[PDB]
């Protein structure tokens, strides 16, 4: 240490300064958890995240809950390659991937296959291989009443079961569930409402525990 | 006859 | 436009200029800036 | 002339120090690439993995080879020096105290990072981490100190004053000895030892009532049988730290507790082939830390015969 | 080129040393630029911070805090003066540096794309020019705010862009396998350069700015070259299939770089289309590898916080 005219120090200790601020902020780079989220229809993506906020890009979401701070990141606003931008998101700790039940008859091709194959290419990704994608199915009255007036077979041919709500809604959850090609070290988690049923933020909480717990048994010294 | 090492 | 009169140009460009270049000649470790700085 | 020296045969010392040597040999070299790997995001569990794998390397490579030297074969006339002798008692003592602490708190990290992982996201940070790994290497060399303050020189001779009758021993009378080794068990094995299990039946007990209620597919039961896999190198640390640091300690506590009215000549033997067993199972888990590290998950065994060949 | 120019002798095996290690940021180094001073470099993390690095003395001059932690460019004044990144949230902030506060602020958080901002640089210190994710390469004036003239004409993402060093003239590579070489002042595309099977993730322009090297996914980078219309070299070769991710040519143009995603930066001789050189320092994707202006150093960013200069 010549401490070289007294100037350069200055800026050595500047850059230690930096430090200080940046690793603070680096902690707090720890401490919010972060939440995709992808939607091929409109699959009330307004009433989730409406839904989250009360308890033409990214439009980033800090809401808490329950002391903890999160983030959630509204992605499917803006149009372009999911290739090339995707794995900026490398890193998140769940998707959120509301799909909406009652696209399963519109026709632009069947739009319910179009949301298949969007799960297909986010859940078999090469870098999500180690997060989980929670899924939440909504609108499920106007699939109530839809189920009632229209069957099912029009969506899926290889389907012949009961006309019911809780078998068609299973039915399509382990559809969605089956299309899991690394079901060792991710898992799709399920859940169901409507535009009512306010314990859906606070399951996403239950889910982020049960990707935040799972993930922390990948690297601290167990399994 | 009591021992040193610990 | 007749590519070979251009990579050509290319080659001569480069090979005028490849004599002072600070990276695929090396370095003396004095005119260097990039001293490994022991401090 | 050379009393004070115990007759103990060649086969069996043999035996234990080749048992010994086989110990310091595969775990130097065990601790030695661990250690270059962790030197080689949350990463706040590999600074308590490096620092047990340095503290288990640092015990072996200060204690065993001098032990071997002065311990086993050339007895009560030693050649290590007064500061020797006490320098080496406090790398011991700082040693198994350092050992104990990171299984205390390797096992707190890993208690928060499952049991209350959001206070784990909050709370633990690498910086943190990095100031409780030294907080940890200071208080073993503060609790170390009084090591250097109860150890000594000490002639046994006929009139105490030969060079062939002189032994390295704790020179303090035997209340404050007894005060200061029951305060080394009590803290440096029982604390570990109920808080270490504790914690640990706690997170096999949440992996358990996560993987058996669950709360969704197990997954085929592959992930989760791997994460049983995981429960046992839960166990089996647990268990072979308790096997192993609890002899040591007890012997220590009846070197304490018996004032030559117990002693005979053949518990004398018994104490001194006691002592190369409870030293042999110090140096065992030594060895085997980061064998259990090792060995049970097969990434690990790929990469580190990836790091040896 | 290679088949007409192997008379000339190879410069052989190029041994780069790591000379610097700017660690400090604490996610993924998605981009960096060298200043013009060839001392300071900016470079940009997902984590939000951007840093303006002391190249000479490894020493954080500023940490500039973003207000979306997304960014996936950046590029420093040729004046000094300002810094830009753009990113995600679709708005290429412009920071100053040279304020009579003392810190560092936004100067125009400038708008007008419903698509992620690619790859910026600086004309001027008063005109920037952006490349976007709605597909329309953007040339912008930073007092009024307003696009001077946005580029329409590629059918898919635009991914990279890089100047001619005149400030007349840049080329933006797109996911259309083709580069094309837009125009400053007539605001239309003078030539469309392709030749890739797939994307192309980065570009650079060779010191004459009379070529350009393009940044495929499928390993091969391409020199073209800009009146002739058609592609002139094929840097390819076996056992590299990972992506391109940035090209840097050097001051005298015989010496390419590239980072892949093979971990390692590959150095290629311009002429020979050998790996020169391998700069295996990180242990993940090489993002961004930067030649300063006046040839001295090479600096690399790479997905694991690591910032190696290289000699």
């Amino acid at each position: 240490g010549c401490t070289l005219s007294a100037e350069d120090k200055a800026a050595v200790e500047r850059s230690k300064m930096i430090d200080r601020n940046l690793r603070e902020d680096g902690e707090k780079a720890a401490r919010e958890v972060k939440l995709l989220l992808l939607g091929a229809g409109e699959s009330g993506k307004s009433t989730i995240v409406k839904q989250m906020k009360i308890i033409t890009g990214i439009v980033e979401t800090h809401f808490t809950f329950k002391d903890l701070h999160f983030k959630m990141f509204d992605v499917g606003g803006q149009r372009s390659e999911r290739k090339k931008w995707i794995h900026c998101f490398e890193g998140v700790t769940a998707i959120i991937f509301c799909v909406a039940l009652s696209d399963y008859d519109l026709v632009l091709m069947n739009r319910m296959h179009e949301s298949m194959k969007l799960f297909d290419s986010i859940c078999n990704n090469k870098w999500f291989t180690d997060t989980s994608i929670i899924l939440f199915l909504n609108k499920k009255d106007l699939f109530e009443e839809k189920i009632k007036k229209s069957p099912l077979t029009i969506c899926y041919p290889e389907y012949a079961g009961s006309n019911t709500y809780e078998e068609a809604a299973a039915y399509i959850q382990c559809q969605f569930e089956d299309l899991n090609k690394r079901k060792d070290t991710k898992e799709i988690y399920t859940h169901f409402t409507c535009a009512t049923d306010t314990k859906n933020v606070q399951f996403v909480f239950d889910a982020v525990t049960d990707v935040i717990i799972k993930n922390n048994l990948k690297d601290c010294g167990l399994f | 006859r009591r021992p040193y090492i610990l | 436009m007749l590519v070979s009169k251009c990579c050509e140009e290319v080659r001569d460009y480069v090979e005028e200029r490849s004599g002072e270049d600070p990276l695929v000649k090396g370095i003396p470790e004095d005119k260097n800036p990039f001293k490994e700085l022991k401090g | 002339n050379s009393d004070l020296d115990v007759n103990t045969d060649i086969y069996s010392k043999v035996l234990v120090t080749a048992i010994y040597l086989a110990l310091f040999v595969v775990g130097t070299v065990g601790n030695s690439v661990t250690l270059f790997t962790l030197a080689r995001l949350q990463s706040t569990v590999d600074y308590y993995l490096g620092s047990l794998a340095l503290s288990d390397l640092l015990i072996l490579l200060l204690a065993m080879p001098v032990e071997l030297y002065n311990f086993i074969w050339v007895h009560h006339p030693w050649a290590f020096g007064d500061a020797g002798c006490r320098g080496y008692y406090f790398l011991r003592d700082a040693c198994t105290y350092a050992t104990a602490l990171n299984v205390v708190s390797l096992s707190v990290e890993r208690y928060l990072a499952i049991c209350h992982p959001f206070k784990a996201k909050t709370l633990m940070s690498r910086s943190r981490t990095k100031k409780f790994i030294s907080a940890i290497w200071l208080a073993s060399a503060l609790l170390a100190i009084p090591m250097l303050f109860t150890m000594g020189l000490q002639n046994l001779s006929g009139d105490g004053t030969h060079p062939g009758g002189l032994v390295c021993t704790p020179i303090v009378d035997t209340a404050t000895l007894k005060v200061v080794i029951q305060v080394n068990t009590f803290m440096s094995f029982l604390f570990p030892m109920l808080v270490a299990s504790i914690l640990n039946t706690v997170i096999a007990n949440k992996l358990t009532v996560m993987v058996h209620q669950a709360a969704n597919m197990t997954i085929e039961p592959g992930r989760v049988q791997a994460l049983r896999r995981g429960v046992l190198v839960l166990r089996a640390v647990v268990i072979a730290f308790v096997v192993c640091w609890l002899p040591y300690h007890v012997r220590r506590l009846m070197f304490c507790y018996i004032s030559d009215e117990q002693w005979t000549t053949f518990l004398f033997d018994f104490y001194h082939y006691f002592y190369m067993l409870t030293n042999a199972l110090v140096y065992v888990s030594a060895a085997i830390n980061p064998i259990l590290y090792n060995l049970v998950s097969a990434n690990f065994r790929q990469v580190f015969l990836s790091t040896l060949a | 080129l290679s088949q007409i120019t192997n008379n000339i002798d190879p410069v052989g095996r190029i041994q780069m040393r790591t000379r610097r290690t700017l660690r400090g940021h604490l996610a993924k180094i998605y981009a960096m630029h060298w200043g013009t001073d060839s001392r300071l470099l900016v470079s940009a993390s997902q984590d939000g911070k951007l840093i303006i690095w002391d190249s000479y003395t490894t020493n954080k001059v500023h940490a500039i805090p973003l207000r979306s932690s997304w960014v996936m460019t950046c590029a420093y004044a040729p004046s000094g003066n300002y810094v830009a990144c753009g990113g995600l949230d679709n708005i290429c902030s412009i920071y100053n540096l040279k304020t009579r506060e003392g810190n560092v602020r936004v100067s125009r958080e400038l708008a007008g794309h419903t698509g992620y901002l690619s790859c910026c640089r600086f004309l001027d210190d008063n005109q920037i020019v952006t490349s976007s994710g709605d597909t329309t390469c953007a040339l912008w004036d930073i007092e009024t705010g307003q696009q001077t003239t946005t580029f329409t004409g590629h059918t898919g993402d635009v991914m990279s862009l890089s100047l001619a060093p005149d400030t007349r003239l840049f080329v933006s590579g797109a996911c259309d396998a083709s580069a094309k070489l837009w125009d400053v002042r007539e605001g239309m595309c003078r030539q469309t350069f392709t030749g890739h099977e797939s994307d192309i993730n980065a570009i650079c322009f060779f010191p004459n700015g009379n070529a350009f090297a393009t940044g495929s996914d499928d390993a091969t980078c391409r020199l073209f070259d800009l009146r002739a219309d058609q592609e002139l070299m094929t840097y390819s070769h076996d056992n590299i299939i990972c992506g391109i991710t940035s090209v840097s040519f050097s001051k005298s143009g015989r010496l390419l770089l590239a980072g892949y995603d093979d971990f390692n930066c590959n150095v290629w001789d311009a002429l020979k289309a050998d790996r020169a050189g391998v700069l295996a320092g990180h242990d993940n994707r090489v993002s961004c590898l930067g030649v300063t202006d006046d040839g001295m150093a090479v600096a690399t960013g790479s997905w694991d916080s690591f910032l190696k200069i290289w000699n």
